[PDB]
């Protein structure tokens, strides 16, 4: 095809330059810009009139003049080339390789920002996953086709969580008998904005557990340029689903630091004067960031599935920040670390109270995992609310002045902060947890347990701790 | 048991309520400086028409 | 009709030229694909148009057509058990002809021009006609759906087809001016249809929640806004309202939330009863779906889409219920249409004449007397999103002007797992006094004697709730201990509800009153107790407090007889006390 260059560049400031006789550019357009010194600039059509047409640039405008310059016309549409050959290869991401083997050989070309999914075609997330953490197994699962982010801090050790997350998912068909093998994931990692330190961490655990034969690298570093910092998930999501819905894959997305995806569409939408919002931030960011989770899921008829466990850091810890706020609103639940936790040695620190699933209640019950799982999860649920609430009494009064229910219940939180949530690199099967689950509730009279019915009461009470 | 009261209970609400009244104030002046951003644009659009 | 061609393009708003006699809020076609559009200014030669499809890939110069009417819905026969776009299109015939993906440009019509209706006249030849009048009766799914007048037709009849067998748009009667008459007729969605008069609400509406129907009612034809933080269970609410409720035919307006929550509605009505007849659920509902990755400019066209049929549905004589999945979404939609516009915002981006908006919108609610001389009603439950639980937004504002009631959620109730997480200190109801002539002669005549009784122990146990926390349970006498255990009973066995347990999940208005019951005569008799000199500690260990805490899960069908026996045993228990 025949390629159209534009010389009319007229004004240039900051991310935007104007071109002036620029009728034929499609609005959402790429375009290549070339100035004296041959060097290259990528860059989208974002406003198109009869006057002029308005491009936002990929990178820094040092350079730039209005007598040399052109604008070359690529694409009308933005398109990553896809291909079954892509596992096991690193990009940029700007859709480069990086780990110097030739480019690949493209199957098709999709739109990098999606279609929506009919929501007729979907169908109802119902596979259960053992992730190996009793915090999230028990009373916090996970099920294939959800998006669960982690809402880390500042220091916190999410990226541990995410990996080890990742090196122990199974499936568990025994417990349902709707199928067989051991169907692994595909991992397709995206990371936006992270440093050589954590880089490294990651590509040395990946090599180590060997699933590095069977997973794409998006890397985009954090001196890269920040308008990269926008384009890395969507290419990453466009292969996942590639993948899961025409190769029938199980594919696990994880977006590291999406709190640098926020801060880098605050940066455009600060140079572009649009309206802004609570801090800051434009008041689209919710739009945005539900083109980017409402990928996931699963469908009709087809045997794949997409999940997605994004990582994001909370500014000095108020979940009120309009990032983790507009996230909790669209995602299926949320993970939060806990500091205090992290302070006394415990890992995992996951904090059970402001944690939430909002897919528990159909991948867990008869028939799939135990009958007992959700009653034990809302006992466990009410006793460490109760004492937590004791516990925040105590240190107000003392301990002199407690009732022995009281005692009993204060007890109880700190053998289960102390047995439950701290476990190390262990991992637990979902028996276990569960088996541990029912030694705490014993710690309990019979009369307490309003939450479960006397059915399972007696099947299972009074077992003594005997993990040591 | 005043000690740990005052301790454990006033201070931080008192804390939390200087953070809430700090961001209404700080986010209203955001507001409040972006229609003199557009009012200054206005004016140079406005001294252009014919020169 | 007046063409154009396209200027400028620049995300969901598009400016066209050459539209010289083109109307304000008329609907136009734009570029080459047939995006459906909406013009919202005129300016000289240009006109403004927000498109409600994605608009990449455009082009500058490509055609502008007007089709000169405003954005209209069709009202007819076969809108139930079906799902729709924002603009009235069906999923289920979009999938079809795209796949599992949506794309732009598909048309379709709203009602199936296939399907044969059976067809039962009413009316007769010279017969007088005016606006809202019956012409016949055609079957539906278990309803009897009734072909109306549109509201500005009169005229007398001429010719009247006999009983048979017909398509929608096959005209079934001809007036004598010429004006045919089909099954079905199309509605400007922003204007709302005439009645006769409007009544005072009377009747309870019922949701099968017991905090809601006993201590916050809200009468049939009212409105109610549920705000809440993220997590607390706005959506769960107005979901078992959709399963549980009294209404005959329920409308689910999806306005920019997850599709997944779309789906399991799909999923499990199909297979529900319907709680007045033994159809299933399904076949009463309409539902209308916009998730949050589909375009911003189709959130607002939603809500009026919604409004405008549960409006319909209301001049047949049915009760009508209309949920808001939410309307801040409507709000950011309204948001970056004007920023778009270059309008001056007034608080937090958001234009000015939003207050007006929202009491368009909820204006439309209430109990009224149709043109036809039936009676229908209109009772609309919208739920907000405030960003961070603060609700002093805008938004939260706004709505607490108009709305009849209020239930607060919190989120320190929904971190314990306290669901429905109703805080019982900041809601309120204005329709409690109207509505107790029917609650003393349908349930009992000392019902509301036992409402407020529970409203006092409530009020008491929380003005105690500032002396414990620092001082220590043990300080209190008994006469208050007495007072903190029964606020505890009352707050963990009567105000919780599971709306996931088999039976627990619908509770009538007898079973809530015998709970009352109970409880109330086991806190007359504690204090008796004490009033003995009993310790508090031999009256917290009574295996009678067993039986109230296990009650709410005993069945509509054991409950007569469990009552009885709890009562008999609360009064045993006491005697045989010391
Ligand atoms: N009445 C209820 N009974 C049991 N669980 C509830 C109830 N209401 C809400 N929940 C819990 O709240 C969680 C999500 O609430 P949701 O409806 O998503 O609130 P929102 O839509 O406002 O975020 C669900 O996982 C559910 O377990
Ligand atoms: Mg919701």
């Amino acid at each position: 095809l025949l390629k159209k260059e534009y010389t009319g560049i007229t004004y240039i400031s900051g991310p935007l330059l104007f071109v002036e006789n620029a009728k034929d550019l499609a609005y959402g357009a790429i375009v290549d810009i070339k100035d004296g010194t041959g060097r290259v600039r990528g860059g989208q059509v974002i406003e198109v009139s009869e006057e002029y047409a308005v491009i936002q640039v990929f990178e820094e405008t040092t350079g730039l003049d209005l007598a040399t310059t052109s604008v070359s016309l690529v694409e009308d549409v933005a398109r990553l080339g896809v291909s079954k050959e892509m596992l096991g290869r690193r990009f940029n991401g700007i859709g480069k390789p990086i780990d110097g083997l030739p480019p690949i050989t493209p199957e098709k070309r999709l739109p990098i920002t999606g279609l929506p999914l009919n929501p007729v075609a979907r169908r109802k997330p119902e596979q259960f996953i053992q992730t190996g953490i009793s915090t999230i197994d028990v009373m916090n699962t996970l099920v294939r086709g959800q998006k669960l982010p982690i809402f880390s801090g500042s220091g916190l050790p999410a990226n541990e969580i995410a990996a080890q997350i990742a090196r122990q998912a199974t499936v568990r068909p025994d417990l349902s008998g709707e199928g067989e093998k051991e169907e692994p994931f595909a991992v397709v990692f995206a990371a936006m904005g992270i440093t050589q330190r954590e880089l490294s961490y990651f590509i040395q655990e990946f090599e180590r557990t060997g699933a590095l034969s069977r997973s794409v690298l998006f890397l985009n570093k954090a001196d890269d340029p920040t308008i990269e910092r926008i384009l890395t998930p969507r290419m990453a999501l466009t292969v996942a689903e590639y993948l899961a819905f025409e190769h029938d894959y199980h594919v696990l997305v994880i977006l590291t630091d999406m709190t640098n995806y926020c801060e880098a569409l605050r940066e455009i939408g600060a140079a572009r004067e649009e309206i802004p919002g609570r801090r800051g931030y434009p008041g689209y960011m919710y739009t945005d960031l539900a083109t980017i989770y409402e990928r996931a899921g699963v469908v009709e008829g087809k045997k794949g599935s997409v999940t997605q466990i994004p990582i994001l850091s909370m500014p000095d810890d108020d979940r009120t920040h309009p990032i983790p706020d507009l996230t909790g609103y669209i995602t299926e639940g949320q993970i939060q670390l806990s500091r205090e936790l992290h302070r006394k040695g415990i890992y995992p620190p996951i904090d059970p109270l402001p944690s939430l699933s909002r897919l528990m209640n159909n991948g867990v019950g008869k028939g799939k995992t135990r009958e007992d799982h959700k009653q034990v999860s809302d006992q466990l649920y009410s006793a460490y609310a109760n004492g937590v609430d004791i516990r925040k009494l105590v240190a107000i009064i003392g301990e002199d002045a407690l009732t022995e229910n009281d005692r009993r219940y204060l007890q109880f939180a700190d053998a289960f902060e102390r047995f439950f949530i701290n476990q190390g690199q262990q991992n637990r099967s979902i028996e276990e947890s569960l088996q541990i689950a029912w030694a705490l509730l014993s710690m309990l009279p019979q009369g307490e347990l309003k939450r479960i019915s006397k059915d399972h009461i007696g099947k299972y009470y009074g077992q003594k701790l005997e993990e040591i | 048991r005043r000690v740990n009261a005052l301790e454990q209970v006033v201070i931080p609400g008192i804390r939390a309520q200087i953070r809430f009244i700090q961001q209404v104030l700080e986010q209203r002046e955001r507001e409040d400086t972006f229609r003199l951003k557009r009012i200054k644009g206005k004016i140079e659009a406005r001294e252009a028409e014919e020169e | 009709m007046i063409q154009g061609v396209i200027q400028k393009i620049a995300g969901p708003a598009v400016i066209a030229k050459g539209m010289l006699g083109a109307r304000m809020y008329d609907i136009c076609k734009v570029g080459e694909e047939g995006l459906v559009g909406e013009i919202i200014r005129l300016d000289g030669d240009t006109a403004f148009v927000q498109v409600y499809e994605d608009t990449s890939g455009l082009k500058v110069g490509e055609p502008v057509v007007s089709t000169g009417l405003p954005l209209a819905v069709e009202l007819g026969p076969g809108m139930l058990n079906g799902i729709y776009d924002g603009i009235q299109r069906p999923l289920e015939r979009i999938r079809e002809k795209t796949g599992i993906y949506i794309t732009r440009g598909v048309v379709v019509h709203a009602l199936d021009r296939e399907k044969k209706w059976a067809w039962t006249p009413m009316v007769k030849p010279g017969d007088e006609v005016r606006g809202g009048m019956v012409l016949g009766t055609v079957p539906e799914f278990g309803f009897t759906h009734k072909i109306l007048v549109p509201p500005d037709v009169r005229g007398r009849v001429k010719e009247v087809k006999p009983a048979g067998e017909y398509t929608v748009e096959e005209p079934v009667v001809v007036l004598e001016d010429g004006t045919e008459l089909k099954m079905y007729h199309t509605w400007p969605v922003r204007r709302a249809r005439p009645v006769q008069r409007k009544l005072d609400p009377n009747t309870p509406f019922l949701t099968g929640m017991r905090i809601l129907d006993v201590l916050f009612p809200v009468a049939m034809g009212g409105t109610a806004a549920i705000p809440g933080p993220f997590g607390s269970g706005k959506t769960v609410t107005q979901q078992s309202l959709a399963k549980w409720s009294n209404a005959d035919v329920v409308v689910y307006v999806g306005c920019g939330e997850r599709g997944n929550e779309m789906t399991d509605v799909l999923v499990e009505f199909p297979e529900l009863t319907d709680p007045k007849t033994g159809g299933p659920l399904m076949h009463r509902t309409v539902l209308i779906a916009n998730t949050s990755n589909m375009p911003v400019a189709a959130r607002e066209a939603s809500i009026y889409v919604g409004v405008t049929i549960a409006e319909y549905f209301r001049d047949q004589g049915f009760s009508v219920a209309l949920m808001a999945d939410s309307t801040s979404r409507w709000a950011e939609a309204l948001r970056e249409i004007s920023s778009r516009l270059e309008e001056m915002p007034a608080e937090e981006g958001y234009p000015p004449y939003l207050a007006a908006r929202l009491a368009a919108f909820y204006e439309r609610a209430g109990k009224v007397i149709t043109l036809g001389g039936e009676e229908g009603a209109v009772t609309i439950v919208g739920a907000v999103s405030p960003p961070g639980g603060d609700m002093s937004e805008p938004v939260t504002q706004s709505t607490l002007r108009i709305v009849g009631a209020f239930w607060r959620l919190d989120a320190s109730l929904a971190f314990r797992r306290h669901f429905p997480a109703i805080n019982w200190n900041g809601s309120y109801s204005l329709f409690t006094s109207a509505l107790d002539p029917w609650y003393r002669e349908n349930v009992a005549e000392d019902y509301p004697e036992l409402r407020d009784a529970i409203s006092e122990l409530l009020q008491r146990e929380a003005g105690l709730q500032e002396i414990v926390q620092l001082v220590g349970p043990d300080a209190l006498q008994d006469a208050e201990r007495l007072v903190i255990e029964v606020g505890r009973i009352i707050r963990e066995d009567f105000l919780q509800q599971n709306a996931y347990h088999e039976v627990d999940a619908y509770c009538s208005m007898k079973k809530a009153y015998g709970i009352m019951k109970m409880i109330l005569a086991f806190y007359k008799e504690a204090e008796a107790a004490i009033k003995r000199g009993v310790s508090i500690d031999e009256i917290l260990q009574l295996p009678v407090l067993e039986r109230i805490g296990r009650a709410r899960y005993v069945s509509e069908e054991e409950f007569p007889a469990y009552f009885e026996e709890a009562m008999k045993e609360i009064q045993g228990a006491f005697k045989a006390l010391a």
